[PDB]
This record gives structure tokens, C-alpha cells and sequence, in this order.
């Protein structure tokens, strides 16, 4: 079946940078719409971030544009996201998730298994 | 009257390989040997011809086919080759008369951010025929469950973009590639060397 490899995460402090990848495996990108969803203590799962394999458009919620980027390397099937300028309220289980479309608008179908990241207070 | 390779070799824009672009070039003077004799090519490999009497031949028709792969995937552009490109893109026949002629575009056909703008044809029901091309959209079925042309679930787009990086390794980068086919009909030959 379609599998995402997610790697990347664990601890920092707040406003220092993590890079999360996901490698998808038993699908090629270029099509589809991948990117990233995460989970806050005591917040319902929600967007983060979303790449469209298929043209390149990316896509983020207010809370994460500018502070982190998202990109592809469609040739070796991985996303990459880089998460700059973290704070405590970023502390999260993010995961990786994979659409059935071209489009970052429609709902993911495929997900990760989550990786934590926590973002220590000074 | 010289064969207008200049529109074909130095065009601004390639055609992705699953539409990949025919130009026929006939009634002109060709000198094939300023081509074969440039470093500009890391490929120009000829197949039912020898490259260095092309100057001295007369052909009924050339056809001039391009478009943009991986640099990785050039050696599919041969007589007798499997995979993605050979089988659902581009295919050339066992009896080919012609030659291969690629280069590395990298400085034109990547950017900041990838080029997306290239595509090659993932899924197909069926191979190709030498010289056939396939420009359908239809969603390919991957599973045990009808699509009814729904793109979703084991239930494909047939095309993919490249997303070609600046940054990815040469087997990755794009390469521009001309296939020239040489027509031998019994019949006035019409474009010749100098
Ligand atoms: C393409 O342009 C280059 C640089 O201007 C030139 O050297 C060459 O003659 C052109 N190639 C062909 C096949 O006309």
C-alpha cells in the first residue's frame, strides 16, 4: 500500500528551526497534493502546510506562513518542511499527508504515522 | 536553401515528451557535420546511418522530433529499450534510421522554486507504437474499482510533472533531446548536405 516516511522532529528551543521530510512510498510525486497537518495538546488536527506536486503552487495557514517553507524534490519522492522561528504553541504531532488529487484544497486521504516536535519556553 | 535546424536545435521552449513536437524538414541543404563535429551534444548517437556521410546523402524527408526527459532517462531514446518513456512516451522502432542528438538544459529548463511546466506520461494501458503519440487525459484505472473519470483512489491522472530543481544531481536535470529520422523512399530525395 501507499506508505509516508516521516523523519525530522523532536526538541528545540524556542526560535530555533527543525526541517521535517516524508517520503512517499508506492506512489510517485509529481501529481498529487502532499503536506503537513498537525495536532496541539488539547487542539483538533489541523492544516500546516500544502505542496501541489503537479505545478509547484504552495500553500500554508496564518499561523505558519512565513515562518516555514514547504517544498519537493518530485525526482526522489520527498517533501521537505523547514520550520523556522518556533514557538512553545508549536509544540505539536506533526504528520505527513497525501490527497488523491491535484489539489491542496481537497481533503488528505493518506497519512503519516505523526512525528512529535517540541519547542521548549526561555 | 538552408534546413531550418536553428527553429528545431535553438527553440526557447521544448515540448514535454509525452506531446512531444514533430517538425519535417524537406526541399533544403543540411551540413549535419557542423552538428556531429560541436561539443555542445552529449549525445549523438546515429542508428542505420553512419554519422559522417550524412554531408554525401540525399533523403526524401527528415523528420526533427523533440522535447525534454531526465538525463537519466536519454539511454530509453534508443532502438529496443523498456521503461516510462521508451514504453508510454516516446518509442522508437528495431529498423530505426536516424540519430539521437541530447544535451543538458539544465540552465534553461530548471528554476527557483522547480520547473513544473514538463510532463511525462506515468500510466497506460499499452505500450506505444514506434512514432506514436498519446496526448489523452483519461484516469487510468489502478485497482479492482471502475474510476468512471474520477480522479482518487488507485485512480490516476496518466501524466506527472518532472519539477525539475537547478539543484538535482545530472541524472535528474533535464536534458533537450532531437531525433532526427532519415525517409528513404523510392522517390525524389529532396534534402541533402551542402
Ligand atoms: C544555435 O545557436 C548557437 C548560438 O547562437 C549557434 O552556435 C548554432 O549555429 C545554432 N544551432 C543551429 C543548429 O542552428
Amino acid at each position: 500500500q501507499v506508505q509516508l516516511v516521516e523523519s525530522g522532529g523532536g526538541s528545540v528551543q524556542a526560535g530555533g528551526s527543525l526541517t521535517l521530510s516524508c517520503v512517499a512510498s508506492g506512489v510517485t510525486l509529481g501529481r498529487h497534493a502532499i503536506g503537513w497537518f498537525r495536532q496541539a495538546p488539547g487542539k483538533e488536527r489541523e492544516r500546516v502546510s500544502c505542496i501541489r506536486t503537479f505545478d509547484g503552487i504552495t500553500s500554508y495557514v496564518e499561523s505558519t506562513k512565513g515562518r516555514f517553507t514547504i517544498s519537493s524534490n518530485n525526482a526522489m519522492n520527498t517533501v521537505y518542511l523547514q520550520m523556522n522561528s518556533l514557538k512553545p504553541e508549536d509544540t505539536a504531532v506533526y504528520f505527513c499527508a497525501l490527497g488523491v488529487t491535484a489539489a491542496c484544497s481537497d481533503n488528505p486521504y493518506f497519512w503519516g504515522q505523526g512525528t512529535q516536535v517540541t519547542v521548549s519556553s526561555h | 536553401n538552408l534546413c531550418p535546424f536553428g527553429e528545431v536545435f535553438n527553440a526557447t521552449r521544448f515540448a514535454s515528451v509525452y506531446a512531444w513536437n514533430r517538425k519535417r524538414i524537406s526541399n533544403c541543404v543540411a551540413d549535419y557535420s557542423v552538428l556531429y563535429n560541436s561539443a555542445s551534444f552529449s549525445t549523438f548517437k546515429c542508428y542505420g546511418v553512419s554519422p559522417t556521410k550524412l554531408n554525401d546523402l540525399c533523403f526524401t524527408n527528415v523528420y526533427a522530433d523533440s522535447f525534454v526527459i531526465r538525463g537519466d532517462e536519454v539511454r530509453q531514446i534508443a532502438p529496443g529499450q523498456t521503461g516510462k518513456i521508451a514504453d508510454y512516451n516516446y518509442k522508437l522502432p528495431d529498423d530505426f534510421t536516424g540519430c539521437v542528438i541530447a544535451w543538458n538544459s539544465n540552465n534553461l529548463d530548471s528554476k527557483v522554486g522547480g520547473n513544473y511546466n514538463y510532463l511525462y506520461r506515468l500510466f497506460r494501458k499499452s505500450n506505444l507504437k514506434p512514432f506514436e503519440r498519446d496526448i489523452s487525459t483519461e484516469i487510468y484505472q489502478a485497482g479492482s474499482t471502475p474510476c468512471n473519470g474520477v480522479e482518487g483512489f488507485n485512480c490516476y491522472f496518466p501524466l506527472q510533472s518532472y519539477g525539475f530543481q537547478p539543484t538535482y544531481g545530472v541524472g535528474y536535470q533535464p536534458y533537450r533531446v532531437v531525433v532526427l529520422s532519415f525517409e528513404l523512399l523510392h522517390a525524389p530525395a529532396t534534402v541533402c548536405g551542402p
